[PDB]
């Protein structure tokens, strides 16, 4: 359930520059990721329910290590791909 | 399917093949692959080569096309089986 | 909140768990991925994402 | 560091038959190895993180074989057991 107008449980789709966080540095790419944050009312049987990110996506990126060395990695859990109630 | 052109300048150490890659997909999401080098003096120098996950900044792009002007090491993404045996630089 | 249980594809037989107690949600934090041998359409071998909880919390 | 015997028998993708597999991963999570079996060598490779903390085989007459073992390049060899 994507969101729009804030109504219920909802994934909220959020863009973010690595430049803003101070780590477009280290990163060669990609240029910032989606934080994506689930804000939502849900019901309550379940005792009490949240809503809460229920599946993660992997993010690829291409950065550099410590030692000044070019890495290339699939980011684990690193999207909020879906929002849940909890 | 989606396989692409593998590249690994560091392949030694890593212990890699120096150089095609085929796209691990998970469950139907979008498949893209990219491309890294050096234009250093006036000659370019690979670095990687390879599948790249979902990039909302890749669909679409039939040509590796690196866009971002005066990088370090220039990177372009793009979609299409092998899209990134070819690359260019086009600063907007 | 609090860690908490397993149960019993090639292998492994069984994986592992819960996040509970109260928050003034708690729920899971840190995930696990575990390796799975199992038949494909009459085998392969994925090192498998998340399929346990390894660390709770709140929201 | 954690390195292991690799083998693969259906290698129609970019895999290799055999040759080690380097094992990287979780920090301070524990790494394992397997194997996986006229004898025929399924597979071979490493295992993320208890069946595993040599390789021997515990489950009784199955019918696709497999070990599980800590300890670098310990899926090399492998053997028969009962339970």
């Amino acid at each position: 359930l994507e969101c729009d107008g804030k109504v219920i449980c909802c994934k909220k789709q959020f863009f973010v520059s690595f430049k803003d966080i101070g780590w477009n540095d280290w990163i060669i790419a990609p240029s910032g990721y989606h934080a994506n944050y689930c804000e939502g009312e849900c019901p309550s049987h379940i005792l009490k329910s949240c809503c809460v990110p229920t599946k993660l996506r992997p993010m690829s990126m291409l950065y550099y290590d410590d030692g000044q060395n070019i890495i290339k990695k699939d980011i684990q859990n690193m999207i909020v791909e879906e929002c849940g109630c909890s | 399917t989606r396989e692409c052109i593998y590249y690994n300048a560091n392949w030694e150490l890593e212990r890699t093949n120096q150089s095609l890659e085929r796209c691990e997909g998970e469950q139907d999401k979008r498949l893209h692959c990219y491309a890294s080098w050096r234009n250093s003096s006036g000659t370019i120098e690979l670095v990687k080569k390879g599948c790249w996950l979902d990039d909302f900044n890749c669909y679409d792009r039939q040509e590796c096309v690196a866009t971002e002007e005066n990088p370090q090491v220039y990177f372009c993404c793009c979609e299409g089986n092998f899209c990134n045996e070819r690359f260019t630089h086009l600063p907007e």
